[PDB]
């Protein structure tokens, strides 16, 4: 905890991230072969021979066809959802998940984690630098509610204002600037010690890291990155940020009475490129998401 | 009437290569949900339709064996059975065609 | 206005020299090996001088 | 100028058109599933539905028997129509003769289709199913539906 | 024709006459035949005139190869890199002397359309024409139909 | 490249009647909201001057019919029905050609699912279902 | 007869230095003497020219022409030789670089016109060439906006000189 | 066939011409092409510049340190003892250092006594331009020291070409006095300044700040920019004229497409006029006293 400009903080954070990723890649010495199997439906019995801790499941979908690259959003390594750009470890059996599948609930949760994380990325770089922004967390709300939510403490100077429609449309236009550049959701699975050594300043991030490290016995939390943003989340993400097509932040709401300081919950709604809606239905969904989502218990 | 002059290759390339004569890219195409063999929207998948027509052909061959000659065409419903698969009580009067296979996991 | 193509060919060699001849092909090797040298199982274990 | 002019011109005349549709319809009543070009099965589907209506008028009706005697050219399909097809649709009103496009004929590249009577002891067609309710858009619309249900 | 061939602007190679003049010829490579009537004029040129030519302008290195050839040639190499090969097949002594003298005089630039035969490098002195030359100014720079 | 789409492509089996009922109820309420224009905030009504030109309508030609007068003659009439007519936007005198002011008038109601995005934005700003 | 498109797969480059880019793989394949006219085959070759190989197969599986099955066979076996022989590791990661059609050797017949007159009917044949290059398909050249038009016009006006004088 | 030989041979020579124009070979030094003799080329190099070099010092100047190390590497990969002449090659380092020092100080003296108003930093940038890599390589290439230079990697990378050009300057300084070498670098370097503006060689960044510093030295107060001539402010192709007035007196005037670039060009025009470097200056007096 010290005085730091907001840019040298992201410099030291993504430099430490790149150092840990280089160490993760360098720990394995050679090219080890793993035999990932395809236990899906369409092309059964296919067995790839991959490079261990190098090859992604996107690099397994590239072997088959281009449609496995276009429409597959999450992998399913043996029982567990694996994000499409995470290097495989052991000899496994794999299966790809799409948006128009029969039971897409896991990939819906993954999509809304990724959209809430994008909203945090677009909130944290839009405010005045003399004001302080502390990204608290994104609580895992179910997708049956209309919007994804992200929790942010604003400045002590700003316990009185609320944004008009122009600031919200500025937020969505910056989020569309984020969407228009096709960026990879890069993951990295780090120990709790290195992860706590990354952040070091946001005490809200510190207790969230401790909460996610307390539940597994190895103390490993899931870090992710879009470009130069680094955030904590539970579970996997979607591959690219260009999968989102219709994006919007709806409103903000203040939830005071549980705490002295004021936490502001930013809300917004999204839809992928394969599941886009007509303008009328989209305005209906945009209209519902202004109401406050409260599903935490 | 006859041509008065030979059309050159410049005029011909201007005619036979414009976007009104080129082949239009279509984008109705996606993978089939079962069997992944690249159907078109608004069109049944040719692989799945080939599956169904092969099984229908074998059922029709067994029907043609059971009906003897032509002009027979019974006055009862028919129903097909695979190996195992005892006739249900609701299919009592219905004609029973049993070929020999396991029941495939799309015909239920 | 009465003309056809040419060149009926085939792309696989075959066994014409025994179809009749009096010159046989003069080989300079054999097919495989006579009886395979089975090495000792611990050849890297006894990779020193002797035991 | 063919404003408001139904009934495509199919064969070599009006009578040849009726005979083409009659042969397609007789094949449909016998085999319960047909593939033919798309215009022909469109016309024959429009005829097949009212044939089922005439079969459902009854067996002792002389007009329905005359129509079944004309339109069915094999004369064993008349007991089949009056005792299997018409009792099968005793509850329904008009939803039968399901028609779907199959890709193309091999030689002359025609638009082909498949029609079948419902019921149909044959294996089922690979029908395209409407999208599942657990997807992203439908869960959003289900949230909206539940919200405006509780608001009422 | 001039639309069918390239063209260059009139130029010196390295500003010759400004400081010191330098001979722009480097080499002359002669290939004449011992036997063979086609190289008779060149044979007499090597007999009588190439020694005085070499003494005359000493910047040039001259080589005589004396090779069996049906057509003798002369290769003239210049300072800027260009190589000009000319055939002295069945020529006089006077024609070959004229040819090597003309090769000695010229510089290595291309003989193409030479395009505006003057190369002023600072053409204007009193100041080049712009539409506000020969135009008077008005009080406080007012434009036509102005008010203040 | 992006493929084509329509309104009910990705909708479920249960969501299509709900969306039909929802949008039908919404534009029925929007048509019923504009029913009393004189109580909202009407623009100033003027009396008739002799050099005046007023607005017209957009009707839908149903059919024809005979029609008799008191002398006995028979005339034929065309029945034009005014289905759903609404003034849409007004352009003042200096903004089109400097000659006469213009008024836009819309025809019968059609579906939102089959219009362009800017047209739907225009009717959403105005508050009416889209016109043909 | 000249067959050089077949011999282009036998080029062998020197081994690359470590401080160099990848040099993507290049695979040439062709099918000779197809019984199909070279213009109608050219329309399909122009359809493919820039697309990726899976998109090319998708467009050619649903195009209702005689040459479509032929080019689909050629592209499938070129994909197979690319993965097997020329050491492309991903089957999908190939784009069509060149795609064209040439004249093949034709035959001649009589057509028997309707008097004692005749024509020379010609039995047409053609080729199909294809060249695959591994890598993603290159992005299309975007149409020039008004900024580039204005910049080129101002560059043109800045380029001019006082002609026919010093 | 048609009988004969001459048309077939002529078509053969055309085939070799077309095939050589399709796949051109990588170019080779003139030392490896057939008509070449080194001693005659060094003598003719001395004679065409109208100079009198002592040929040992020129042969010293044309070798290079890389050539020495590469020749000893070639004689050691083959193992042949060439410690006879290679130990006495004496690479051109010291002659190049003498040549660079003399050329720098003599170009500085010429440019100081021609423009006594130009600042020290400007004359430093001008002698950095004339002794810069590009123009000494251009003069070196069109004076044929490139063909005589001993090195590896045939196109003679421009540091080595600059080094050997200043080495032959040093050889001329050794064999003849400072006046002859002064005349040499006059005729072959200062003529490269012809037809170039000042700030095509100095390449300054902020001309207005340098101009107000210059007027701070001359005790003239501060130039105020007043707009003089303009033709179309609303269009996309304007023309402006900004004049810089010092105590209600014009000192320069510069055109441009906006007001800012016209003001910057007016600063450039004043900054040229102060330094005694205008396009109307006395051209360089190439003569002999
Ligand atoms: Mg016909
Ligand atoms: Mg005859
Ligand atoms: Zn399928």
């Amino acid at each position: 905890a010290s005085q730091l400009s907001p840019t040298e903080l992201t410099e030291m954070r993504n430099d430490l991230f790149n150092k840990e990723k280089a160490r993760q890649l360098s720990l394995t010495p050679r090219t080890e072969k793993i035999e990932v199997k395809h236990v899906g439906k369409t092309d059964p019995g296919t067995v790839f021979v991959m490079n261990k801790n190098i090859s992604t499941p996107y690099s397994c979908a590239m072997h088959l066809s281009e449609w496995y690259c276009r429409k597959s959003i999450l992998a399913l390594v043996d029982g567990q959802p694996w994000d499409m750009y995470k290097p495989l470890t052991k000899s496994c059996e794999i299966k790809f998940l799409t948006f128009k599948d029969c039971d897409p609930g896991e990939v819906n949760k993954a999509y809304w984690r990724s959209c809430a994380m994008m909203m945090g990325c677009v909130i944290e770089r839009a405010f005045k630098d003399e004001y302080m922004v502390n990204l608290v967390r994104a609580p895992e709300v179910p997708v049956i509610s209309g919007a994804f939510c992200y929790d942010v403490v604003l400045d002590s100077k700003l316990d009185e204002w609320m944004p008009t429609k122009e600031n919200l449309r500025s937020f969505t236009k910056d989020a569309h600037a984020l969407i228009y550049k096709d960026l990879p959701f890069e993951t990295l699975e780090v120990e709790a010690k290195v992860a706590l050594e990354i952040f070091q300043h946001s005490k809200y991030k510190v207790d969230f890291i401790e909460e996610k490290a307390s539940q597994n016995p190895e103390r490993i939390v899931k870090l992710h990155r879009i470009g130069d943003f680094i955030d904590v989340s539970e579970g996997p993400l979607i591959p690219r940020t260009s999968i989102c097509f219709q994006y919007e932040v709806s409103a903000v709401h203040n939830l005071q009475p549980t705490q002295p300081s004021l936490i502001r919950r930013f809300q917004g709604v999204s839809l992928p490129v394969h599941l886009r809606a007509h303008f009328t239905i989209w305005d209906k969904l945009l209209e519902r998401s202004r109401k406050m989502v409260t599903e935490d218990q | 009437a006859a041509p008065k002059n030979r059309r050159t290759i410049e005029v011909n390339r201007c005619r036979r290569r414009n976007p009104q004569k080129l082949i239009k890219v279509k984008n109705n195409i996606d993978v089939c949900p079962e069997c992944g063999h690249l159907k078109q929207k608004h069109v049944l998948c040719a692989y799945c339709y080939e599956k169904v027509c092969k099984e229908t052909a074998e059922i029709r061959r067994q029907i043609g064996k059971q009906e003897g000659g032509p002009f027979k065409a019974p006055t009862i419903e028919t129903v097909v059975l695979y190996t195992g698969e005892t006739p249900s009580e609701q299919d009592q009067g219905k004609r029973i065609i049993e070929r020999d296979r396991k029941r495939p996991s799309w015909f239920t | 206005t009465e003309k056809e193509f040419m060149q009926h060919a085939r792309k696989a060699g075959l066994v014409i020299p025994p179809e009749k001849s009096d010159r046989s092909i003069h080989l300079a090797c054999t097919a495989g090996i006579f009886d395979a040298y089975v090495p000792p199982e611990g050849d890297a274990r006894i990779s020193s001088l002797s035991k | 100028i063919s404003h408001g002019r139904v009934f495509r011109r199919m064969g070599l005349g009006p009578e040849s058109r009726i005979h083409l549709l009659r042969n397609l319809l007789t094949g449909l009543v016998r085999h319960e599933r047909i593939e033919a070009p798309w215009a022909r099965v469109d016309e024959m589907r429009g005829y097949a539905e009212k044939l089922i209506d005439y079969g459902k008028l009854g067996d002792t009706n002389e007009r329905a028997m005359r129509m079944a005697d004309f339109w069915l050219t094999e004369k064993d399909l008349i007991p089949k129509l009056f005792q299997v097809l018409a009792p099968r649709y005793k509850d329904q009103t008009g939803g039968y003769t399901r028609m779907l496009q199959i890709p193309n004929r091999s030689l002359d590249r025609a638009k082909m289709a498949v029609i079948e009577y419902k019921g149909n002891c044959l294996p089922p067609l690979p029908l395209p199913r409407r999208d599942s309710h657990l997807t992203l858009l439908n869960q959003l619309l289900q949230g909206l539906r539940q919200d405006l249900r509780q608001s009422q | 024709t001039a639309r069918g061939t390239p063209s260059r602007f009139l130029a010196s190679v390295l500003h010759n006459g400004l400081g010191r003049y330098v001979q722009q010829l480097q080499r002359l490579s002669f290939s004449v035949s011992r036997d063979g009537a086609s190289s008779r004029g060149a044979r007499e040129f090597v007999e009588r005139e190439v020694i005085d030519f070499a003494r005359r302008n000493p910047g040039v290195v001259i080589y005589v190869n004396s090779r069996p050839c049906c057509v003798p040639r002369v290769v003239a190499e210049y300072l800027n890199g260009a190589v000009r090969e000319e055939s002295i097949h069945c020529k006089s002594v006077e024609e070959i002397s004229t040819l090597v003298q003309k090769l000695a005089d010229q510089s290595g630039l291309d003989v193409i359309r030479i395009r505006k035969p003057f190369h002023t490098d600072n053409p204007s002195i009193q100041g080049q024409w712009h539409p506000f030359t020969n135009k008077p100014t008005t009080f406080r720079g007012l434009r036509p139909r102005e008010v203040q | 490249g992006k493929s084509g789409t329509w309104w009910d492509e990705h909708l479920s089996e249960e969501n299509v009647p709900f969306i039909k009922q929802l949008v039908s109820d919404e534009d029925k309420a929007q048509l019923a909201s504009k029913l009393c224009p004189l109580k909202d905030e009407p623009w100033p009504i003027h009396p008739w001057e002799p050099g005046s030109f007023r607005v017209g309508l957009i009707a839908l030609k149903l059919g024809m019919m005979p029609l008799w007068t008191k002398d006995g003659q028979k005339h034929v009439v065309t029945l034009l029905q005014v289905q759903d007519c609404h003034v849409l936007k007004y352009t003042s005198k200096e903004n089109c050609n400097g000659k006469m002011a213009t008024l836009s008038v819309g025809g019968k109601t059609v579906s939102r699912f089959r219009k362009a995005t800017s047209i739907l934005e225009f009717y959403r700003e105005l508050g009416l279902p889209p016109k043909q | 007869i000249s067959r050089k498109w077949e011999k282009k797969n036998k080029i062998v480059y020197p081994p690359q230095l470590p401080g160099e880019p990848r040099r993507p793989a290049e695979i040439y394949h062709c099918r000779r003497q197809i019984k199909y006219s070279k213009d109608k085959m050219w329309y399909l070759a122009k359809l493919i020219r820039g697309m990726s190989i899976d998109q090319a197969l998708a467009q050619l599986e649903f195009n209702d022409k005689k040459g479509a099955k032929i080019i689909k066979e050629v592209l499938l076996e070129a994909q197979d030789m690319a993965v097997r022989d020329h050491n492309v590791e991903f089957r999908s990661n190939l784009y069509i670089a060149e795609s064209t059609s040439g004249r093949g050797q034709c035959l001649k017949r009589i057509r028997y016109h309707g008097r004692g007159r005749f024509g020379i009917m010609e039995k047409v044949y053609c080729h199909y060439f294809v060249k695959l290059v591994e890598g993603p398909p290159p992005p299309p050249e975007p149409p020039k906006t008004a900024v580039a038009h204005a910049k080129e016009y101002i560059q043109q006006l800045r380029s001019r000189t006082i002609v026919h004088t010093l | 066939v048609k009988k004969g030989f001459r048309a077939a041979f002529r078509f053969q020579k055309e085939l070799e011409r077309q095939r050589l124009l399709r796949c051109p070979p990588p170019p080779v030094r003139r030392s490896e092409k057939p008509n070449w003799d080194y001693h005659a080329e060094i003598q003719a190099f001395g004679h065409r510049l109208q100079e009198n070099f002592s040929l040992d010092l020129l042969k010293t100047a044309f070798v290079n340190s890389c050539y020495i190390k590469s020749e000893e590497a070639k004689r050691q990969q083959l193992g042949i003892e060439k410690e006879a002449v290679l130990l006495n090659l004496k690479s051109n380092q010291e002659l190049s250092e003498q040549g660079t020092s003399f050329s720098q100080t003599c170009l500085t003296q010429f440019l100081e006594d021609e423009y006594p108003d130009m600042p020290t930093e400007g004359i430093k940038n001008l002698v950095d331009f004339l002794t810069g890599e590009e123009v000494v390589c251009h003069v070196a290439r069109n004076l044929a020291v490139e063909q005589l230079t001993l090195s590896e990697e045939f196109p003679v990378p421009p540091a080595v070409l600059q080094q050997t050009f200043f080495a032959v300057i040093g050889a001329l300084l050794q064999s003849s006095g400072p006046e002859r070498t002064a005349l040499f670098i006059r005729d072959f370097l200062i003529t490269q300044m012809t037809g170039k503006e000042l700030f095509e060689m100095w390449k300054i960044i902020n001309p207005m700040g340098l101009l107000v510093e210059e007027l701070k030295k001359r005790n003239v107060s501060a130039p105020e920019s007043r707009l003089t001539r303009q033709s179309g402010g609303t269009t996309a192709l304007p023309l402006y004229f900004v004049g810089l007035y010092c105590d209600k007196k014009l000192i320069a005037e510069g055109p441009g497409e906006t007001v800012l670039v016209a003001e910057e060009e007016a600063a450039r025009v004043a900054l040229r006029k102060l330094y005694g470097f205008t396009e109307n200056r006395r051209p360089w007096n190439y003569s002999k006293p």
